RNA sequence: UUGGCGGUACUUUAUAUCCAUCUAGAGGAGCCUGUUCUAUAAUCGAUAAACCCCGCUCUACCUCACCAUCUCUUGCUAAUUCAGCCUAUAUACCGCCAUCUUCAGCAAACCCUAAAAAGGUAUUAAAGUAAGCAAAAGAAUCAAACAUAAAAACGUUAGGUCAAGGUGUAGCCAAUGAAAUGGGAAGAAAUGGGCUACAUUUUCUUAUAAAAGAACAUUACUAUACCCUUUAUGAAACUAAAGGACUAAGGAGGAUUUAGU
């Protein structure tokens, strides 16, 4: 069991974008030029759109790993700003302390 | 009916054994480090605890630590009366016995004086000893009240025809004080290949760091960082906080000075260099003239530097606005 | 033990190759860790073993490193109040020099494998090597 | 009022470790870090899976030794070792630890693939620092 | 049901001259009853001493380093100096150093703790050689500088190659040394096209 | 993988080699409101129908 | 660099007080239950691999991943068999290559010998393991052999091997004359097989029998087959039966090994130990000197383990230097044992703490006590946790060389070993205190060590409904504490010989009289009186008498004391 | 998920709603209130709902010179287990809620004339267990104050004797009945009169005295009359 | 008698603060943004001081919790007449905070009173005493000080948050649960905050803030609007940036009000 639902829909759009990560490599790159005929662009234009929705790399959100907190996240942990407090306040993060200056 | 842990109080026993540990600890402490346990002393116990339980922890009152009993085991008073209850010391119900008993002695000595019966300035530049240090002397703890009447007493005493009995009492509750020296520190005249002398100091404005290197002949040429100082400083500003160290000694035109400032803008870069132009000067100037450089501010680094911003405000002082009601 | 003593320790097996070997002109060992008090003693543990298998060494503090971040102290709302936390980097550097391929390899063994919990080493080896044959002569 | 890992006070007959009287101000001042690892010295990466794996280390020794820790774990990671340090009470008997240590072992060394050592210093109660 | 009685510290059994080295051979955590030293730690409560070594949790904190000890750490070097081998003394100075080697690979590791070993900058490879090492013809000198860019230093004349485009640091390596090896080749040929500069 | 330590866990627990207090709480908690009469109804007999 | 820690117990243990095994069943419960905790995360890894198949580890570690031992090929191949052979399953494999047999599909002569490799090894019975052995005539291993088209040296080989080891000894023997019979050759081990056949097989006449085993051996030249040295240790171990017969062919073939080039191991001499130091051996008046030749052949020299009975030689040498009683000897052996990484052949759990009772058992006794407590404090407990008789004869040493004030400090290490409560040790201790008289630091320090060993019996006698206090305890404990400034307890523990109905000593009787004068409390001597009249002792009549004339007795005491003297 | 469950100590903290706000100001009349269980009380570690058994951990590492392995209870050996620890759960349920009767005073719910046994030790282990404590007087009193506006404490007041001609009383002042009662039963012992009596069982002579506005006219009675007075002058 | 109050007096007083003093702003214009209102088939929460660029260090799909339509019924897990629920109650709570507040008190154990509802000080001393928490000290801003941060008890506002997560009670279980697709509009209306400009201490250009040459009121100053092109990210431009034109309003802002030592 996941943290919720959100968090699962999130697993299975990044667990397919990592599928078809080398096939939209390889089509998008055929449209991101100026040296072949236009006709062949516009149709990996519509090859790139056929693709599954959750196979596009921008769905994917950075939620807390902990409580699925969509927003207030620190990437370097990939825990949220309430998650995060809670393990540094208790000496728990390696190197982590207040900033008194 | 109130449950909680009671002051361990420590018998002369516990003490005791408390210095037969240490003193088994600092021969394997010696062991360990491969000194000799005869010579090893309380400050290589210091560094090698500090080498074998490193620590980083700000404050040091937090860290390992191996000293011997008495430092630590805060030293307490004894008991105050025998197995038979009678207490040791006459003044023992008052609750001050120690402090009282010191007034006690005070007061006597001044009867004696008065009865019995030159300059009283045998002691000078020293200090009242201070409530805290009083109260380690008598191992008790006073109020504000009993120290103000320990003094007002003392000062009668050295009032009235004091022998050398009374000079040495009172000398044991006067602490000497120490004057700070607010003096510049000369630096050294260093010479070189050429043969001619020169003096080097730095100094710090804001983020400015500077380097100068005042020689003691020169026509008054300045060159900041390889370049003349017209050039270099384009604001008259800054030319004349140059101008403020030699002027002010009247050594225009006699002083050649290469400096070297990395950081900050332009008005911080001229003030670090004044600051080092004024203590590397100092070597070439008298005394008297060091200490009218030091009254005119020319020897004191600025403090002030940017102060940082906090969050939930505008800036280091600035506050965002107070929304309208 | 105060009677009952090894007679004849073994001993690893170290076996003179005919390949030649490396030569480090510079070697940079740079420890980083959050405790200044852990760097000050390994940076003793290091120098010590250096000197004892005739390495020279030089030891210097690069700068620190604070980095801080600002956070919302509350859940919900209350954003004029922040929580800030900082990380701490403190730097040790050491740098060994004229070191041939062997001695850098026990060394760096011996100091790596005492290096304590929370500190992370960073060797930045320098090799000296003659030129490519083929460069050595022009050839068209 | 902040109330974050600070424990309040009553009318001074709550035992409270040192760990726990020091609120999060102290932290690097009073007293150090329970993990200590590389993941968050300056340009290293891993930390999210290093601090991921400590959560799942404390929840798991809480759980296999139930009411048998004094004190929360130490973690120490060098090289790929991982040491974990805890105080435990000396409720259980002897032969029991060792089953426990055998057992968390192994299976926390299968489970992330690093080495995994257990360091257990009994008490005979638990250490109370102050009666707040 | 008696419960169990912990034994004694083994601390009591330990002589002052004792082989130490041995009591800690590898880095272990603090045991309070194996470390014969009356060390306490802890900020102390108002009229109260730190707290004592049993049962001191921010003594378990530290990294100690009771298994390095001056007599251990020498102990350990008298073992290590048979794998030592001597640096040439001919090679008594820097500039000594450039004229018979005067090619500089740089390389580096990194050391952390996780699971894993690989961290992505170990590729990279630096190489440095000076161009008066170089037997250059004039003619040769300007082409080489021309054609490197910024990767020559007019102050120093230290060409520098720094190659991390392949996946490994012995592939990083040979490129580098593949690239001196035709810009110094190619710095030689004279082509037609030059003659109109 | 929240799948692999919640059935790990799970699975331990079940062996008797870990404690979940958290789980342990929730248990009663039904065991009590079931005796209330306030269990979880049955699938498809619902109160709607 | 590193040495022994004398002070800790041995590193699997857990370094800590509370952890540390105190007996050596504790020691053994200890370990036991580590394994135990292996087994358990081993079982769980094992039998929910999905959850431990995550792998972050770079490099890759094989050895921290989940097995699998089941097959699973699913086809009927003889590829699928060759895996059930691999993960060696005995009767799927069987039942795979009996459904190829029906099928009829070709099977490799190569293949159809690993399977009875793995049948012949297990005897037909499928490998022992943990989770929640005769050959027998009619078997899969036998049957599957006819069925074989086609047979090859190795075949029958694995047979004569496989029905050895499961005690097949005659008909091994007579598979061995087929391989004869069809000019096949055999191998070095399947030599060996054979010779532990005819030995462990009873000839009624030796001389035959080694005969018979020599013939094996000049068949082993005649094939141009090279003997090993499991080859010549096999003759030595069958040689052991015959102490008095094998002592020159014995050494023969210890001449013969050297020669052939083959290096005797510790196991080669370990056979010869035995064969000529028999541990049932009458004739003790003038034992064999080989024992210190072969410590002077191996001094320095560093062994490998080349054996499966390299072990067993250390725990024998050390029982051959005790029964001679030759120390020098025993510093030899153990002087052996430390050279090189020679302790790993030390021995097992059963013989680790054999060699090391039997070689502390020595020093204590023809050892000086300066020296014999420098070993007590290396091998205890760092090596082994003593069982309760080395501390007797720890102590009786100690009463040899008149060094008797360490008694209480032998006794305070006593309890950690769990001797606390042993009854035999605490009549030894006090025995040898009270012995003789002593000076008075001494018998203070006695003194305290009697209080203490007080503490075990009444501990013990609260715990335990039915109690019973030993006579010479009793005397023992009160002596010590009347020469020990405790006489006013020694009077409390004068009504404990009428509690427990144990008869007083008229030594110990006499002695509470002689402190009585000293103290000259008439009330004191008539206690006596009173215990001496319970008992009906003879002697109680006389020491009232003596208490008449010691003291002035008080016209109450008169009538007191007449009534005790009638009584 | 695993990761998002807490401990017992922060639950049940939860869930009784103690260190709530509604709670400290008294806004609820308190009923069917939720009891705290320790859950961990029963449990044996090694015991699973699976039934394995681990030797070592919860079976004997060693039964009868066998090292024991891993194993699992039958189906209907489990059960029988599993209906064992309940049969014992519910027997604590059912203790808890088993109370020893104390006798009554006055009236049913009234302190007056409870006895709230004898007062603590002295200073030098002076024990007091020939001494009884009784109620006289249990009042509610407030004092408005700023910061909390009313604000109750508990007034008691009693009176102790030993049965055989001494005896005292004082009032005890707290925010905590129970401290009220300490306060009050240990200051009482410090204010102890004698009481002369005739015979043993009654006044000297009759006694009439006004105390305030409070009038008491005592008689004195032969044996065998009782006392036939206020309740609180009975106690 | 205690507390609260007094358009009852008499003394202290606030330190960027109540009045006075000082500087730059808000209040007017154009935009950006929040809220309210209107309004939409179409979230939720915050919403005097202590909400209003607030949860968001952030909404084109996703995010998402909303609306419409279509679809699934053991439906994430080892097992479970179970899974799941952003469904109600912050007036059941934990967790984490706001506020008086850098305010000086809080709580507990004793002792005293011609009774005590409470109160308990006098220093040339008259009933108060000995300890905890806060403050102080200490540590941080890598000499030193100062300063700044941090710290700040117990209570007050049933203050904020069941939508960070968890959880008590009650409710849904072919639906209040799960998944897919398309939508979630609009003001220009009030108001909060911010940005920019109104210029000469200015405008543009080169330099570098030195200096110089031009511009300087009808379009000179002057839009980060609308519109038109190009580029960046993306599958999707509805987004952002860079140019181009096009010009509007703006001529230093009533009552009043914010910040700074
Ligand atoms: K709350
Ligand atoms: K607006
Ligand atoms: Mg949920
Ligand atoms: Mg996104
Ligand atoms: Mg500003
Ligand atoms: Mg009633
Ligand atoms: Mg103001
Ligand atoms: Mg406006
Ligand atoms: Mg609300
Ligand atoms: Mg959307
Ligand atoms: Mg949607
Ligand atoms: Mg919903
Ligand atoms: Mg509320
Ligand atoms: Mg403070
Ligand atoms: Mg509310
Ligand atoms: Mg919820
Ligand atoms: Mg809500
Ligand atoms: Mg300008
Ligand atoms: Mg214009
Ligand atoms: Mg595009």
């Amino acid at each position: 069991y996941y943290v919720d639902w959100r968090m699962l829909r999130d697993l299975k759009r990044r667990k397919m974008a990592y599928e078809y990560a080398d096939e939209r490599l390889r089509i998008n790159s055929l449209r991101k030029n100026t040296i072949l005929p236009k006709d062949l662009q516009e149709m990996a234009g519509d090859e790139i759109a056929a693709l599954p929705r959750d196979s596009c790399p921008v769905r994917i959100r950075n939620r807390c790993v902990m409580t699925s907190r969509p927003r207030g996240v620190k990437r370097r942990w990939r825990l949220s700003r309430i998650v995060f407090r809670h393990l540094a306040d208790h000496g728990l993060l390696s190197g982590v302390q207040r900033a008194i200056w | 009916n109130v449950q909680a842990s009671r002051q361990e109080s420590y018998t002369e026993d516990f003490i005791k054994k408390q210095i037969e540990e240490f003193n088994i600890g600092k021969r394997h402490l010696a062991n360990m480090m491969g000194e000799d346990p005869e010579t090893f002393a309380e400050e290589d116990i210091d560094r090698a605890i500090a080498y074998l339980f490193p620590s980083g922890l700000f404050e040091k009152r937090a860290r390992p630590m191996m000293k011997h009993p008495e430092h630590i085991f805060p030293k307490q008073r004894a008991t105050q009366w025998g197995e038979d209850g009678r207490p040791f010391h006459f003044l023992f119900y008052t609750g001050k016995q120690s402090y009282y008993s010191l007034m006690h002695d005070v007061y006597g000595k001044v009867m004696q004086l008065e009865k019995h019966r030159a300059e009283s300035r045998d002691l000078i530049g020293s200090r009242w000893l201070i409530k805290e240090e009083l109260e380690e002397m008598l191992v008790e703890k006073l109020s504000d009240e009993d120290y103000a009447q320990f003094i007002r007493l003392l000062e009668k005493l050295l009032t009235l025809p004091c022998g050398p009995a009374e000079e040495e009492f009172v000398q044991r509750f006067r602490r000497s004080v120490t004057i700070q020296s607010k003096k510049q520190l000369i630096e050294p005249v260093q010479y070189d290949e050429q043969g001619m002398a020169f003096s080097t100091s730095e100094g710090r404005r804001k983020s400015a760091t500077a380097q100068a290197v005042v020689y003691e002949h020169g026509s008054g040429k300045i060159h900041v960082n390889g370049v003349d100082y017209l050039i270099y400083f384009p604001i008259t500003q800054d030319r004349e906080q140059l101008m403020f160290p030699f002027h002010f000694l009247d050594r225009l035109e006699r002083h050649d000075v290469t400096c070297t400032v990395s950081g900050g803008g332009r008005s911080a870069q001229a003030g670090a260099i004044r600051l080092a132009m004024a203590r590397a000067l100092c070597s070439f100037v008298t005394e008297d003239e060091v200490e009218w450089m030091r009254q005119a501010g020319l020897l004191t680094p600025d403090p002030r530097i940017r102060e940082r911003k906090k969050p939930g405000q505008e800036g280091a002082r600035r506050k965002f606005t107070w929304k309208k009601r | 033990l105060h009677v009952d003593v090894p007679k004849d320790v073994t001993r690893p097996t170290i076996t003179t190759s005919d390949e030649p070997d490396t030569l480090y002109k510079r070697l940079s060992i740079l420890v980083k860790a959050h405790d200044r008090a852990v760097l000050d003693s390994y940076e003793y543990f290091a120098v010590l073993a250096a000197k004892e298998l005739g390495i020279s060494i030089k030891v210097h503090e690069p700068p620190r490193k604070i980095e801080r971040f600002t956070l919302l102290k509350s859940v919900h709302i209350f954003k004029k109040h922040r929580v800030q936390y900082e990380m701490r980097t403190l730097y040790r550097c050491l740098e060994l020099k004229h070191l041939t391929g062997s001695t850098a390899s026990v060394y760096l063994e011996y100091i790596q494998r005492n290096l304590p919990e929370g500190v992370a080493m960073e060797v930045t080896k320098t090799q000296i090597q003659q030129l490519p044959e083929h460069i050595k002569e022009p050839m068209w | 009022k902040n109330r974050a890992a600070r424990v309040r006070v009553a009318k001074g007959n709550k035992p409270v470790s040192y760990e726990e009287a020091h609120a999060p101000h102290y932290i690097a001042h009073r007293k150090g870090w329970l993990s200590l690892h590389t993941g968050n010295l300056d340009g290293e990466d891993h930390a999210a899976e290093r601090t991921l794996e400590d959560v799942f280390l404390r929840k798991f020794m809480m759980g296999t030794f139930p009411g048998c820790l004094a004190d929360q774990i130490v973690l120490k990671r060098r090289a790929n070792q991982v040491d974990i340090c805890a105080l435990v009470l000396r409720q259980l008997p002897a032969h029991k630890f060792y089953f426990l240590v055998g057992y968390s072992e192994t299976l926390l060394s299968h489970f992330y693939k690093c080495p995994v050592r257990l360091h257990l210093q009994t008490v005979p109660s638990k250490v109370v620092y102050k009666y707040i | 049901p008696m419960r169990r009685k912990a034994l004694p510290p083994r601390t009591e059994k330990m002589d002052t001259d004792q082989d130490w080295p041995s009591v800690y051979p590898t880095a272990a955590p603090f045991k309070p009853s194996a470390v014969p030293l009356p060390v306490r730690m802890g900020y102390p409560v108002k009229k109260g001493v730190p707290m004592a070594k049993e049962g001191n949790l921010e003594l378990l904190k530290i990294p100690n380093f009771l298994h390095l000890t001056p007599v251990a750490i020498k102990r350990h070097c008298a073992a290590l100096k048979d794998f030592c081998t001597e640096w040439p003394a001919a090679l008594d100075s820097d500039e000594k150093c450039e004229e018979h080697f005067p090619v500089e690979i740089d390389t580096a590791d990194y050391v952390s703790s996780g699971p894993s070993i690989r961290n992505p900058k170990a590729r990279a490879v630096t190489l440095r050689v000076k161009l008066s090492s170089l037997n250059l013809d004039n003619h040769a000198k300007k082409k080489l500088i021309k054609l490197v860019g910024e990767r020559y230093c007019k102050a120093t004349d230290v060409l520098t190659i720094t190659t991390d485009r392949c996946p490994l640091k012995r592939q990083n390596y040979d490129y580098a040394v593949y690239l001196l090896t035709v810009l110094y080749h190619e710095s030689w040929k004279t082509e037609d096209w030059e003659n109109s500069k | 993988n929240h799948n692999t330590y919640f059935a790990l866990m799970g699975n331990l627990r079940f062996l008797g080699l870990y404690r979940d207090e958290h789980q342990d709480f929730k248990d009663e908690q039904r065991r009590l409101k079931k005796l209330r009469g306030k269990g979880k109804p049955r699938k498809g007999e619902g109160k709607r129908a | 660099t590193v040495n022994r820690d004398p002070t800790a117990a041995p590193y699997v243990f857990h370094d800590d007080p509370y952890l540390i095994p105190t007996s050596a069943l504790e020691s053994r419960s200890f370990l036991l239950a580590k394994k135990s905790g292996e087994t358990a995360a081993k079982f769980i890894i094992n039998s929910y691999p999905k959850y431990f198949q995550k792998d972050i580890a770079e490099p890759h570690i094989p050895c921290l991943m989940p097995e699998y031992f089941e097959p699973q090929i699913e086809d009927v191949s003889e590829a699928a068999l060759e895996e059930r052979i691999r993960l060696r399953k005995v009767r799927a494999s069987v039942d795979m290559f009996d459904q190829l047999l029906q099928a009829g599909t070709t099977v490799s002569l190569e293949t159809t010998n690993s399977l009875l490799d793995l049948l012949c090894y297990y005897g037909d019975q499928e490998p022992p393991a943990d989770y929640p052995g005769p050959w027998k005539a009619q078997n899969n291993a036998e049957r599957i052999f006819a069925l074989m088209p086609e047979k090859n040296a190795r075949s029958y080989c694995t047979m004569i091997r496989g029905m050895v080891k499961h005690r097949a000894y005659a008909q091994a023997l007579n598979v061995y004359t087929e391989l004869l019979n069809n000019r096949l050759s055999a191998d070095v081990y399947t030599f060996n097989a054979l010779i532990e056949a005819k030995t462990f097989i009873l000839n009624e006449k030796f001389e035959e029998k080694w005969n018979d085993i020599l013939d094996l051996l000049k068949h082993m030249v005649a094939q141009k087959v090279k003997p090993n040295l499991q080859t010549f240790n096999t003759i030595l171990k069958g040689l052991r039966k015959c102490y008095s017969l094998g002592r020159i062919p014995a050494l023969q073939i210890l001449r013969e090994m050297k020669h052939i080039g083959i290096e005797p191991s510790l196991a080669t001499y370990h056979h010869i130990i035995h064969l000529f130091y028999p541990r049932d051996l009458s004739a003790i008046k003038m034992p064999s000197l080989i024992i210190y030749d072969i410590m002077n052949e191996l001094e320095g020299r560093t062994f490998s383990p080349q054996d499966l009975d390299d072990g067993r030689f250390f725990q024998l040498a050390m029982s051959v230097c005790s029964s001679l009683r030759d120390l020098e000897l025993a510093y030899q052996v153990h002087r052996l044992l430390n050279t090189g990484d020679n302790r790993k052949l030390v021995g097992h759990d059963p013989l680790r703490k054999v060699y090391y009772s039997k070689f502390f058992s020595l020093i204590c006794s023809l050892e000086q006590i300066d020296v014999t407590l420098k070993w007590y404090k290396d091998l205890i407990p760092s090596v082994f946790l003593p069982h309760y008789q080395i501390f007797i004869g720890l102590l009786q040493a100690l009463d040899v060389a008149n060094r008797l004030e360490l008694v209480p400090q032998i006794w305070k290490d006593s309890k950690e070993y769990s001797h606390t409560f042993r009854d035999a040790l605490r009549e030894e201790v006090l025995m040898l205190m009270a012995r003789d008289k002593h000076p008075p630091e001494l018998q203070v320090a006695f003194a305290d060590c009697a209080a203490d060993i007080k503490s075990t019996y009444e501990d013990q006698s609260a715990r335990q409904p039915a109690f019973d206090w030993p006579a010479n305890p009793l005397q023992y404990i009160a002596v010590l504490f009347l020469r020990g400034g405790r006489s006013q307890e020694a009077w409390k523990m004068l009504e404990l010989f009428k509690k427990h109905k144990k008869i007083p000593r008229n030594e110990l009787l006499e002695e509470f009289m002689d402190t009585a004068k000293a103290s000259g409390s008439t009330a004191l001597a008539i206690e006596v009186v009173k215990l001496a009249s319970a008992f009906s002792l003879p002697i109680g009549e006389s020491l009232a008498q003596r208490v008449v004339m010691d003291f002035t007795v008080d016209p109450e005491q008169k009538e007191a004391l007449g009534n005790l003297t009638e009584l | 998920s695993f990761f998002t469950k807490l401990t017992a100590e922060e639950l049940w903290k939860g869930a009784l709603a103690e260190t709530g706000a509604g709670a400290r100001k008294g806004r609820g009349k308190r009923t069917k209130k939720k009891k705290r269980k320790d859950l961990n009380r029963g449990q044996i570690i090694g015991e699973g709902r699976s039934g394995f058994l681990w030797p070592g951990l919860n079976v004997p590492l060693i039964k009868s010179g066998v090292v024991q392995n891993i194993g699992q209870r039958s189906k209907e050996e489990q059960q029988k287990v599993e209906a064992t620890m309940v049969e014992q759960r519910e027997e604590w349920d059912r203790k808890r809620k088993i109370k020893v009767k104390r006798e009554r005073g006055w009236s049913g719910n009234t302190w007056g004339g409870v006895s709230i046994g004898p007062p603590d030790p002295g200073p030098n282990g002076e024990t007091y267990e020939d001494f009884d404590t009784r109620i006289l007087e249990v009042r509610n009193v407030f004092n408005m104050t700023a910061k909390e506006g009313r604000k109750k404490s508990v007034r008691v007041l009693v009176a102790v004797g030993n049965g055989n001609g001494a005896a005292g009383f004082a009032i005890g002042k707290a925010a905590d009945r129970g401290d009220a009662f300490r306060k009050a039963k240990n200051r009482a012992i410090h204010y102890l009169h004698y009481i002369e009596r005739y015979e043993g069982h009654t006044i000297f002579h009759d006694i009439s005295l006004r105390f305030k506005r409070t009038q008491i006219r005592m008689k004195k009675q032969p044996r065998g009359y009782g006392l036939r007075c206020h309740r609180a002058i009975i106690t």
